[PDB]
DNA sequence: TAGATCCCGCGCGCCGCAGAC
RNA sequence: GUCUGCGGCGCGCGGGG
């Protein structure tokens, strides 16, 4: 069919995701995949960097925060759904005499990261001089319980890891609605930014069972819409519940009055967003062009420039690339260290390999580069060659990225 | 009652002289065409005590009502007519406020002009918003001027209710205001934006001119060209183009008015306005004087051309309109602009992606066989352990600098060599425009966009070679209609679409995106997305300027009455304003109000960004809009006129029979029920019938059929003369055009050439330009259209005068009639809304009866005696149950649901206390 | 020496209440996390490590390793940080117990459910299978990764019998597969490079020290301690595990885990380098600490480079220029503190004292002179000396300064 | 029917100002 | 002397309300 199956080819192959012959959309969405390949990690890091730049940076009164991956044992209400079994089957009580059986007062792995932000809000209140409008952002990996709901061979609930970026924003209650609408619009812009087909990203409104109104963002995967980013009006009730001893300490200042801030949580899944970007970048029937390529945005592609050499009469002279490669490493431009395999690989094969690898530009150094230095530059978006010059490379690439950053 | 369906009346004597011969003629006519035998379904009878009437008949009643409505303002009009003004003052004052110029030019500061009649004109500068800058008026006593507090230098930040002028005394009585485009002048008057009504009424000279020797559109297309082709030009001297200078020249004998070359108000800044204060004041006073002279020359002529007082009363009433906004207007504008901007950006990205993907066709000369990009140039021209190794060409390389003999073209002089020529042209420069990476500078208007998308059919070049999109586009030198393309070009022929670009066509592609052989096709990724993007964008693309820049004035808290206060919806930092439509009471040869942004046939249509414009017109708290649409207005008027020409029975002509009995659902209605069955398309036959009743011919019908769908000439209305054969079987002789079919058009033709007032109901005269007596001419289609449109206008005037009479007789807090495409709306306080509905129903009972009273009829069918539904809503929309597409949902705004009412409203009376609800 | 806990807690540098962090547990993973400045310092140090190790070597690739271990038929003797290893309700080590049918070995005991990882070497060995294809049979290469590792703690002041606790340490781990020949050469090269890297950002590199150790399992081992005043700690470990660890996994089959080095097929030998980034930040902060309250931290590792403030002057017409300069300096990628919006007119001396406690590289003062001619005052952290400067000439200088910071 | 004409947009030549071979 | 990539005037077409 080629829908979610052909993509998995040239996905595990070019190490954008772990290679275990899974090819299961359910496994990926669940987060039970063994892991992501180096290119997948690089792409996720690029997406996280873009999110940080567009959230913490170009936005005042935003500060970082870190949340622990594990929670303390004591004072832990609730219990695991699968763990709770006491209906029957208690014939063997031969055991002599925390211990116990109701959760054992033991620890618990975190499912959500905004709890740490809520806990650290009290310490971060003094950062903005108790100014009500301000937020804390954090990117972190959370482990969730997932069960296939089929058979009993799986047995205990599986656990899936997923990286999410959560921002908790404290705003005046009066302007909570308009601030939430503006935040939803900004997130929609950001997701539509770096999007090859922005229409696939969609938004919807939802009503909480308590009565709180929120927004849900979905990506239209080939099989169906999947939630990626969720905005919820926390309602401030749980913050008060965490500190019932005295609320006179937590009241922030807005204008010239003191009020308890309203909390909005915007949580986006970097694990599911990256898959959405992968799917969107990939395009089939009566196309007459072929040439499968992952057209990721230049601003968050994993690899920018790939270096190579060709028809070099004196291969020893290839060190012209060396240093230049190092020069490209300065100012944070990622490069694919080619010119090492040196097998008899056809130019078209190498170009296809780089295209499937989502490389913006391909640089080839030839014998005509030592004097009047011109290097053959090929573009991912258009398979067309250029000559250009060495001294114009670095800045140009930076310009390109900069010009990609803002439309 | 009964007798094929009539209503019960409490006014009028027995009458009932139809004639046995008339009965026999009606029966024998209905035997053919339609079927005589139809038991039908009798409707329930309604009994109600109408308010007392005036005079002997209904015509005298309406005449008395209109006279009582107009006399207080006719007095002021006559006072202005008989007044004489001294020469203009030599020097105009500079003080802020209103200054009166007594004789010899003595300037005195006065709070307001205590005058009952003025000729008004206002100047506005486009630099500092739309606030007025200067104004001057003349009364029978002397001149007055207003400087707008322009001289002071202080920021105000717009959004002020005190900024415009002031013309109403505090009063703690009529004050007619005449002007040219007087709606424009009244938009900057203040105290017209108050929710409570205002006693002042306005008169417009363009409305006076459109009624008296107004000009059509086709005729205006030739009146400038001489500032079947053969015709009589004897109408030039009496007609003009409605401009103030031309109108003054036509109606007043004198030198042409000088036109200011600088035009500082429209193209200029505030400094020039201050510098040229005296010249601009003189020009404005000259315009005021010209308007006064035109009004003096026109008022007796108007009264002679429109003898019925109801016409003047309705024209006066229609000049006062009101569109409250309730602070959702600017939010709607912001949402629409954001949707437009992001949709345009996504479209641009899609076109850039298509351009990028198109480059691959040259990698193996694959463009040569592509039917889309075969003709493009596709041209490419060139024209210590580790430290020692670290110091190895660390930064660039030693002597790597190129001598530049080959590299002598920097930046644009060497623009992307190797790339295709078209892609090179699309891309920006390397340095100056920030290089905007990708094939930028691409938009739908570019020729390059075709052949990068769309192109259904076989060949759709759209090349600009005096043919636009070339194609035979039908079955049966080579590649004339074939798919692959690459024609020999021995001789390009414009086959299939023989008319070429000569025929007007329309925006017949946006409708046609739904299949219509207009789609991207092989793309499947971004081609279609651009087409749907254009679909959602096209409305706001060429209308955002008009919808935006609408003058909105926000009242202060103290300005609102107690009705707005003491309501659940109040304050909350609320802004309450209103928009005056700035609508000419007459803008066509027919006296129908013209407005490009409010009087248009548009509604909340999905897959459109700028839709729901009519929505968001939200009444203030404690107020609501009671509205009604006339059920098949023009069709009913034509049918009743035809039957009255035939005999006294309403259903005698077999056309009013269908109108009264036929139903949209499970009925043989001409709209969506009968015309479509004989025709091809469905719901397009409504336009077909509306165009045929207004006058047309076989060529126009054939062209319209081509517009609806693609058929050869034979399948068009060339061999398909059956519709013309039936319906209107004109050009019939040996009978002394009359009858012989289901439609009577003979009465309209007789009215066209009668030379009388020519309006059967209220006797409003036709424009002197189109009078057959004044000039011999053969523009018959314009007159037969005008008679029905003017009948509709007189219907509207009758409703307006009746509604004002009912609202003044009983304490109903409702005013501000708004007319939109024959629909009427009234803003009324909620606690009396039901009354406003009931009275409105009575209007339809009375107005229709007036149309029945004339043309020698005395009964009205029960079906048309009342409005189908009357909507008591809090916003303006096509139907009471509607939603919006571009926003999340109508519930996002405070858009509740209305009440069609109809039958429930009959259970009450019209007195202040109904069913003991009061107190 | 003393009172460093209080000053560290103040200025939002460390997140926690008074005396909660205490002297003990700070080395241990399970202590209240750091402040936003600490997180930024953690983010900058990781970026510097990535620059030094990953990209500058052109042979080291990122790897992904899940925090959890499924542990199918896992051996019954291991770290057992969380034997249950399921979401919520980890039973910790649960030594002994599980004798009855409930919570027994046949399901959910003996670590059949799995465990919580303690190092990234295992993930590197798991990813070797496809990383070998990634490098196209090239044997000498490595995998680097910065990630959280979970460890067990004990003898916490022996206040109450230990029930164990999860200590989270953000460790940077490099696993280098090298041919068995010249493995010692790679070990020595990595040791030297790590020593130079840790000495680069230190104001007093003499504090850092290196030592050698031998183990029966490892051919050679090296350790960096930093020689803390209270005693010799451990800041970095380098070990030559050998090929037997790799041979432990993939027991079946042969000629699959070997690569091509010098056109010769050979089984790789693995070298593991582990550095506690949290320990690395603490040592650097102590090195910065020295007699005013000022910390001399390297410019590249400064969590915040420059800060903006306004002294007296008109309230209006200064926020516009401040916002414009904010936008310009954010566009080029240097973070700036938004200190110009603080109200109440804080004391200038107190402002300077707090800014020095901030460790921000420079303080910018804007007055009406900036409106008149775009001239501002720049104050240095170490010299505490103010100089007049032009508004348009700051940007380049800052990046120029960082170049001087980057260049040795 | 009732069409609407300056206007805005997208192309073109003709006339020059610079500039490396 | 070329041949061009940078400015100002005309001209063709269209669409709109």
């Amino acid at each position: 069919e080629g829908s979610e199956a052909l993509l998995e080819i040239c996905q595990r192959r070019h190490f954008l995701s772990g290679s275990k012959q899974q090819l299961s959309r359910d496994s990926l969405l669940s987060g039970c995949h063994p892991g992501f390949g180096p290119l997948g990690v690089e792409l996720r890091k690029n997406l996280a960097a873009e999110w940080w730049t567009s959230v913490v940076v170009f936005r005042e009164q935003v500060f970082p925060v870190d949340a622990l991956h594990h929670k303390p044992g004591p004072l832990l209400p609730g219990d695991s759904a699968f763990r709770l079994v006491s209906a029957e089957t208690l014939r063997e009580i031969l055991q002599d005499k925390f211990l116990e059986n109701v959760l054992k007062t033991s620890g618990k792995l975190r499912e959500n990261l905004l709890h740490g932000a809520l806990e650290h809000y009290v310490n971060c209140l003094d950062l903005v001089n108790k100014r009500l409008p301000y937020g804390l952002a954090q990117i972190g990996v959370c482990f969730h319980p997932v069960f296939d709901t089929k058979q009993i061979r799986n047995g205990v609930k599986s656990i899936g890891e997923k990286t999410e970026a959560s921002l908790v924003w404290f705003t005046p209650p009066r302007t909570s609605n308009q601030w939430l609408d503006f935040w939803l619009r900004h997130r929609l812009q950001w997701w539509r930014k770096f999007a090859m087909s922005p229409s696939n990203f969609s938004s919807s409104d939802c009503q909480d069972e308590e009565g709180r109104k929120g927004n849900k963002l979905y990506y239209n995967f080939p099989w169906g819409k999947e939630l990626i980013e969720t905005l919820w009006n926390l309602g401030d009730h749980e913050l008060l519940h965490m500190y019932p001893g005295n609320v006179s300490k937590l009241h922030g200042r807005d204008g010239r009055k003191n009020v308890v801030p309203c909390v909005l949580s915007v949580n986006g899944d970097l694990d599911r967003g990256m898959l959405a970007y992968l799917y969107d970048s990939f395009q089939t029937r009566k196309k007459n062009l072929h040439r499968k390529v992952l057209k990721l945005h230049p601003c968050l592609a994993p690899i920018k420039v790939a270096l190579d050499v060709g028809r070099g009469p004196t291969l020893e002279l290839r060190q012209v690339c060396q240093g230049l490669f190092n020069e490209l490493l300065e100012n944070g431009i990622s490069v694919w260290p080619g010119y090492l395999e040196t097998m008899q690989s056809s130019l078209e094969q190498l170009y296809s390999k780089y295209d499937e690898m989502s490389i913006l530009f391909t640089v080839l150094v030839t014998e005509t580069t030592l004097e009047n230095g011109l290097i053959h530059l090929r573009s991912r978006d258009t398979t067309m060659k250029e000559m250009m010059h060495i001294s114009k490379l670095k800045d140009f690439l930076i310009k390109y990225i900069s010009s990609a950053k803002n439309v | 009652m009964l007798s094929r369906g009539l209503h019960e009346q409490i006014f009028g004597q027995g009458g009932e002289m139809p004639g046995e011969a008339a009965v026999r003629r009606s029966v024998e006519h209905l035997q053919k065409h339609g079927l005589w035998g139809q038991p039908a379904v009798p409707l329930p009878d309604v009994e109600l005590r109408l308010p007392p009437l005036y005079g002997d008949n209904l015509d005298q009643h309406f005449r008395l009502l209109a006279q009582k409505q107009s006399l207080p303002y006719l007095e002021a009009a006559n006072l202005l007519l008989q007044a004489q003004l001294p020469p203009k003052p030599p020097a105009w004052a500079w003080a802020e406020g209103w200054t009166r110029y007594g004789p010899e030019g003595e300037a005195v500061p006065v709070a307001i002009p205590e005058e009952r009649a003025l000729v008004f004109a206002v100047a506005v500068c486009l630099a500092e918003g739309t606030c007025p800058t200067l104004a001057v008026a003349i009364s029978p006593s002397a001149w007055y001027s207003w400087c707008s507090q322009r001289l002071v230098e202080e920021r105000y930040s717009w959004t002020s209710q005190l900024s415009p002028a002031d013309l109403i005394p505090l009063e703690v009585q009529e004050q007619l205001v005449v002007g040219h485009n007087v709606s424009f002048d009244r938009a900057h008057i203040r105290e017209q934006y108050l929710i409570q009504g205002s006693r002042m009424r306005f008169l417009d000279t363009m409305s006076m001119h459109m009624a008296i020797s107004g000009l059509s559109s086709f005729q205006r297309s030739l009146w400038i060209a001489a500032k079947p082709a053969i015709s009589s030009w004897d109408w030039l001297d009496i007609s003009s183009v409605n401009s103030l200078a031309e109108v003054h020249r036509l109606y007043v004998g004198g030198p042409p008015l000088e036109k200011e070359p600088r035009e500082l108000f429209v193209k200029g800044t505030m400094k020039d306005i201050r510098e040229n204060f005296q010249d601009l004041m003189q020009y404005c006073a000259q315009d005021v004087w010209a308007t006064h002279e035109v009004f003096q020359q026109q008022l007796p002529l108007f009264l002679e051309r429109c003898p019925h007082p109801v016409t003047l009363a309705g024209m006066l009433e229609m000049g006062v309109s009101y569109l409250p906004v309730n602070q959702n207007w600017e939010r709607y504008l912001a949402e629409a602009q954001g949707t437009y901007e992001e949709l345009q950006r996504e479209m641009k990205k899609s076109l850039m992606d298509l351009a990028n993907d198109a480059c691959q066709l040259l990698s193996g000369e694959r463009y040569k066989e592509d039917p889309w990009l075969w003709d493009l140039e596709w041209d490419l021209q060139e024209f210590s352990e580790e430290e020692e190794f670290q110091q190895d060409v660390m930064a660039r390389a030693c002597l790597q600098k190129l001598k530049g003999t080959t590299e002598l073209l920097p930046k644009r002089p060497q623009h992307l060599p190797g790339h295709p020529g078209w892609y090179r042209k699309l891309c920006p420069r390397l340095d100056d425009p920030a290089w905007t990476p990708g094939p930028s500078l691409l938009s739908l208007q570019m020729r390059v966009t075709p052949k990068l998308m769309a192109l259904t059919w076989d060949g759709f070049p759209l090349h600009y070679s005096e043919r636009h999109g070339w194609g035979y586009l039908v079955p049966g030198p080579y590649n004339d209609v074939d798919i692959p393309g690459c024609w020999f070009f021995k001789l390009p022929h414009k086959d299939g679409n023989s008319c070429n670009v000569g025929s007007p066509f329309a925006k017949d592609f946006l409708p046609k995106m739904e299949d219509g052989t207009l789609q991207a096709g092989p793309g499947g990724a971004s081609g279609p997305r651009a087409l749907e993007i254009n679909k959602m964008i096209s409305f706001w693309r060429n209308a955002h300027k008009r919808i935006s820049s609408q003058m909105v004035v926000w009242l202060p808290r103290s300005a609102l009455p107690r009705a707005v206060i003491r309501h659940p919806d109040y304050d909350e930092e609320g802004l309450y304003g209103a928009i005056l439509p700035q609508v000419v009471t007459a803008g066509t040869i027919t006296r129908r109000a013209v407005e490009p942004t409010w009087l248009t046939a548009s509604n909340a249509r999905p897959d459109r960004v700028g839709s729901e414009l009519k929505a968001m017109v939200q009444a203030p708290p404690g107020y609501t809009l009671v509205g009604a649409d006339v059920d098949s207005q023009e069709l009913w008027i034509a049918a009743v006129l035809g039957d009255a020409h035939f005999a006294g029975m309403h259903g005698c002509t077999a056309f009013g029979w269908m109108t009264l009995q036929g139903r949209k659902s499970r009925g043989t209605d001409l709209h969506s029920k009968t015309a479509t069955t004989v025709g091809i398309s469905r719901e397009h036959a409504k336009i077909f019938n509306y165009g045929r009743i207004y006058g047309a011919g076989q060529p126009f019908a054939e062209r319209l059929l081509m517009q609806f769908n693609h058929r050869l000439t034979q399948q068009e209305a060339a061999e398909k003369a059956q519709q013309m054969y039936a319906a209107t079987k004109g050009l019939r002789w040996y009978r002394l055009k009359g009858g012989t079919e289901s439609e009577m058009f003979n009465k309209l033709e007789s009215i066209a050439t009668s030379d009388i007032p020519r309006t059967p109901v209220l006797g409003c005269c036709i424009s002197r330009a189109l009078e057959p007596s004044a000039v011999q001419e053969e523009f018959m289609t314009s007159r037969v259209n005008w008679v029905v449109q003017s009948s509709a206008v007189d219907y509207l005037h009758l409703m307006l005068v009746a509604m004002k009479w009912l609202f003044e007789e009983f304490a109903i807090d409702g005013r501000f009639c708004i007319s939109i495409h024959d629909e009427v709306r009234y803003l009324v306080r909620e606690e009396d809304r039901y009354r406003a509905a009931l009275a409105l129903q009575i209007t339809n009972l009375l107005t229709r009866c007036m149309f029945a009273y004339k043309l020698g009829l005395n009964d009205l069918p029960q079906s048309v005696a009342f409005f189908s539904a009357v909507d008591i809503d809090r916003c303006l929309r096509k139907e009471v149950t509607m939603d919006c597409k571009t926003p999340s949902n109508p519930t996002g705004m405070e858009r509740r649901y209305g009440i069609p009412q109809g039958e429930a409203l009959d259970i009450y009376q019209i007195i202040e206390l109904t069913k003991g609800s009061l107190e």
